DNA sequence: ACTCGTGTGAAACTTCCCAAACTTTCTTTCCCACAGT
DNA sequence: TACTGTGGGAAAGAAAGTTTGGAAAATTTCACACGAG
């Protein structure tokens, strides 16, 4: 141990600080990247409702 | 209403019900581009199945709730995405499937490669998000190439699912494809189905046994076709080339990509496989007399081949509705075991991988650590997770594992890790 | 082989970081680059496992296939890239380790290293060779991968050792593009304005 | 280096036959390729010293140069061949030591094999490419030496893959010449009528 | 008389007396080609010395029983060998050295490279023996090549030892080469010195401390040249090429074999080393007027320089007369030890080796494996062969190792094996 | 030892052998190969002393 | 042509595999003036 | 004289090269004519 327990450590704490950064910038740009698929299952949305109304 | 995680409850009424909504595209490996004014479609559509035992389950939901019988209906839009032509429409009204059968691909669209994105919502604006084709090559013109197997990716090779389809005289509206109505092969305008086509020994035994070789498919060979859909299979066929509807017997090239061709029964006189303005028949083959091993052969058996593709994606809804789309949908090619006992973990290679997702082995979450797209690692949660006496793995302990976004959306994945004794 | 996983008692010792447990399987002139039904040598067990006991055995010792591939051709020099491990990466380069090998999608240990923002791995791999432009199975320089997942140190390293930034995907987007869809406005500026 | 004879303490370990007083030695990231006065890599002092012990160790290590040559650049292939021990020849030639390699005076192991007529040497070495109709700063065919030594059965190996008995020396003596002179007339009768 | 090997005693008065026999032929590496009737001479000529303190004690000995003053005349005959020309005889009366200056080379010799073969017995038809040069070049003509250096062999590399002689006005008879008449330096046409040319720094501190370097010797350079003959040396000169009688002073191709050259002395104007019509002086050197850099030079600082080589051969009688020629003479390149202590063997690499000789550690003989021509191995002897006290070598002892044929002839080595305590 | 003596014994004697097969042609050829060389030292001879004769 | 998927197949065109003088720095030959026998 | 070496040059050659043609599959693309609404 400590000698492999502190490289073992070390490596996870990569890997957890890692993905922290990673699951931190996909939350705090999902509002915005959400953004141009709101707007756009919009004006696609007014077209699978009239082609209903053609049955 | 703000998201919840999913629970060690949620789960384990999934695995009792398995509940799941599964979107499935099928497509063609290539498409032929299509010059100036022009509009080359699709040759065999692609064609946005559907499958599971839960779209109905949130047809139900849904209405129980206050929703039309116009709001509960799944709304799809196909596209090659990158266009100014926007997209098309699909209608999923009635049965479950659907095929786009006026998709092209313009001299105006510089890339090489190119990707179907099926987008989709409920009626109700509620979202399901974007699924994605399992990427497809433009070609200029069916690629007539002798030995040099130097592209590979055109050259058919052996074990892919290929569908093939007839059309005749140059006519654009006949199109029909082999496809198994419940049993009984025959040749749709509507659906198309996808065949494996395995290879065979030029010497042969008795008609079953099947016992498959590997490289790629020259013509000539012999070549058995197992139908994914029925299960089924065609009697054992030998492809050859055509020619002006005309089957040259030695044609030792192989197969390329939308060749056309005609499959010889064996052992059946001069008898071929022919396409029926009907129900699908054999037929015998015209006099072959000027040229000698050149047979002349029917419009009917003469199909266009094309190597094909299946892109699936399940996903249930596991903590009832949730405002953002469902996707990009994790898929789970691979799942690699690092290291052992106290330490061991696990590497998932798939793809699509997202950071806001955590393996669960079975019931039990367990810490995940994301490394990227493609790449995901967590760590073997201890067997007293399931069994909570020993402190050791006794004996051989298997629990299935199993890819859980943040709001509980649950993307299902068929792997299983399985404890072990030390050895 | 157990059968189980098809591992022999190599790739057991390797997992299990048996440092001379592996060193008495060796004297016995015991075969290294056995595959089991993952395909991988003992070596790929020993780099997974971060076991730098055996590891070390393994690479000092010559019969070993140092570029030994998986059934998905990944390379212990790939794995060493992304299991993100001390030390490793270096010393399979050191051994002489065909830096530019690839697994079946055509990524190379530097695609994966700009993949998991493994700056470190990165520059190593540039300082010895290492096609810094090189494509994959979706024409995807590094620098791409990078630009998608959006792993910024790893990218301002490569078009440090001036990457081509203008080669493109397979689908001829940029990797300037694949920035501003997934919302990476950094990797965006910096691919906008850094260096030319 | 102890500077009596420029040698370390693995060539000493090697020589004197202590196959795990090596190891060590090895653990030690110790070179092993250091050169005494005469120019010998430990390799060499193990295969002088017919020392299959520490041989294997050295062998079986990948840092360890396997075609390092002496002042008069001689191989350990070379001294594995002339020196007629069991083995190591075969072992080197397995590990993919050079086989054409050759010393300053340009002869091949197959040459000074034909020299000290080595048969098992030389078929060995022949089967593993071995150009057997090389020629040294003499122009001489091994087939040649083996001739000029008269050693006749090595030379119907040579005669028996088809060595070139044509190609002379840098006298335009053919090698069935030095034969006659030497006084050798089997290996004559052998040059003069056996194959064609 | 039968054969008597050497014994135990014979050699113990040898390493007191030393009184050797030796050859010692001199001779230039390359030899110009004569075509057709012509007849070029080998222009520093062959020169077969006979040094060794015992070659007066074969006179004693031999007259001594009954032989004439022309009986103990050594009778040397030199040649190329392979030749219907046949072999043409030394005058070694008088004086002991002596020199070939009429040998050549044939149009009709397809051989290219070749050997001097000097042939020996005294007078009473009792035999010495043939004894070879070491391996001459047949060349066509002085190679004037720029800095590709390809054949290498050509090229006068640093370290080696050169003659160079002095021709002129294009007249057979003139020749005279720099050699050294006791401690001052002249120009004879009987005898010629050999020099090394060791390379030297563009850049320059004193005229003594001397420190050498590496790389082939290009015109320009600064190159001092020491006499292994009287050991002196020439002041710091440097070498530039020549053509019609005018040294080139920025010549910067390497200096290739049989080039004609002139040697300014370092900072004494603009002075050259110059042929004196008598012994050795300088000379000013003309104007250099239409041509800048380009002086004009006298008929005697215009030299030809030819690398050469040596070929000793040492050799003790250890049993009084032998009826065989004591010939091949083992010369003994390198002396390797294999193994250790108790083990502890040795291999001998030289050339000329045969199965009938015996190495001599001191004065006990050592068990003796022949390997082949060029390779030989025998068993260190124990340490109590000298210190017959002692089970181990307690410390340093060094005794000369030395070849010794079945009828007693002695070849020495100068080579010692030194025992060592163990590390 | 027997291990490697049984090895050295065997090494050894392959020298041994090899060297006695060699110097045991020399020896048996050696007349035979000393007559090219007296047969030549002596129509040979005839010029050392005639050439003596003119002094 | 009335306007729009399909297939002809002819005309432009791409890397590509391989066979030629010469870029070309080396020789080897032979043919012939100049000075001494 | 007319034959001895010698230097020396000039025409005869030659094996390590770069590469220029260009002859041999397989792309692009485009311009076009059946058969159908």
């Amino acid at each position: 141990h400590s000698a492999v327990m502190e490289r073992l450590r070390r490596r996870i704490e990569l890997c957890r600080r890692h993905h922290s950064t990673c699951e931190a910038r996909y939350e705090a740009v999902s509002p915005e990247r959400l953004e141009l698929e709101r707007q756009h299952t919009f004006a696609l949305h007014q077209r699978c409702i009239q082609a209903k109304a053609k049955r | 209403p703000p998201p919840k995680r999913l629970t060690r409850e949620a789960m384990r009424n999934y695995l009792k019900e398995r509940g799941d909504q599964t979107v499935l595209i099928l497509h063609a490996k290539v498409a032929q581009k299509s010059y100036g004014n022009e509009k080359r479609f699709f040759c065999p559509p692609p064609c946005v199945y559907l499958m599971g035992s839960g779209w109905k389950k949130k047809k139900e939901q849904m209405e129980r709730d206050g929703c039309s019988e116009q709001e509960s209906q799944p709304c799809a839009f196909i596209g090659i995405g990158n266009s100014d032509q926007e997209m098309q429409q699909l209608n999923l009204e009635g049965k479950n499937y659907c095929t786009a059968k006026t998709l092209y691909i313009s001299d105006s669209d510089k890339r090489k490669h190119f990707m179907l994105s099926v987008k989709m919502f409920y009626g109700n604006s509620d979202d399901i998000g974007v699924f994605l084709s399992k990427r497809i090559k433009v070609i200029s013109k069916p690629s007539k190439k002798k030995q040099s197997l130097k592209n590979a990716d055109l050259c058919i090779a052996s074990g892919t699912k290929v569908a093939l389809f007839n059309r005749l005289r140059s006519q654009t509206v006949s199109t029909r494809y082999l496809h198994v109505e419940g049993g009984n092969f025959h040749a749709s305008s509507q659906q198309w189905g996808a065949f494996f086509i395995h290879l065979l020994d030029d010497d042969e035994s008795e008609g079953e046994e099947f016992t498959v070789r590997d490289g790629y498919i020259h013509y000539g060979q012999t070549v058995k076709l197992v139908c994914s859909v029925t299960g089924m299979a065609l009697p054992r066929l030998i492809i050859r080339k055509v020619d002006k509807q005309t089957a040259l017997l030695d044609a030792d090239d192989p197969v390329s990509q939308l060749h056309k061709c005609a499959f010889y029964l064996k052992d059946t006189e001069r008898m071929y496989l022919c396409l029926s303005q009907e129900r699908i028949i054999q037929f015998q083959a015209t006099p072959c007399p000027k040229e000698p091993n050149k047979e002349m052969i029917n419009d009917g058996a003469s199909w266009t081949i094309i190597s094909t593709d299946k892109a699936e994606y399940t996903f249930y809804e596991g903590m009832g509705p949730v405002l953002a789309p469902v996707t990009p949908v994790p898929v789970v090619e691979s799942l690699q075991l690092n290291g052992g006992g106290d330490v061991a973990m696990l590497e998932l290679t798939g793809q699509n991988f997202t950071p806001n997702l955590r393996v669960w082995f079975g019931d039990v979450e367990a810490e995940t650590m994301y490394r990227c797209g493609e790449s995901m690692l967590c760590v073997v949660p201890d067997i007293s997770a399931f069994r909570e006496g020993w402190r050791w793995v006794r004996q051989p302990v298997q629990v299935p594992v199993t890819l859980v976004r943040n709001d509980g959306i649950i993307y299902s994945t068929s792997l299983t890790f399985t404890y072990t004794p030390e050895p | 082989q157990t059968d189980r996983t098809g591992e022999t008692a190599l790739h057991l010792a390797a997992r299990y970081s048996r440092s001379d447990a592996a060193k008495r399987l060796l004297e016995a002139s015991a075969d290294a680059n056995i595959q089991d039904n993952m395909g991988r040598t003992p070596l790929h067990a020993a780099v997974s496992a971060d076991a730098q006991g055996v590891f070390q055995i393994l690479i000092r010792n010559r019969a070993t296939d140092l570029d030994a591939r998986m059934h998905d051709g990944t390379t212990p020099l790939i794995l060493a890239a992304r299991l993100a491990v001390e030390g490793m990466l270096e010393d399979l380069i050191n051994s002489h380790a065909d830096v530019n090998a690839v697994d079946d999608l055509g990524k190379s240990a530097l695609h994966w290293a700009a993949a998991v923002n493994n700056v470190d791995a990165a520059v190593v791999l540039l300082k010895n060779g290492a096609n810094k432009d090189m494509q994959n199975n979706r024409e995807e320089t590094p620098l791409f991968l990078a630009a998608r997942e959006g792993s910024y140190e790893t990218a301002k390293v490569l078009l440090d050792h001036f990457a081509n930034r203008d080669i493109t995907d397979h689908m001829d987007r940029l990797p300037r593009d694949i920035a501003q869809e997934r919302m990476h406005h950094d990797i965006v500026r910096l691919l906008d304005e850094y260096n030319l």
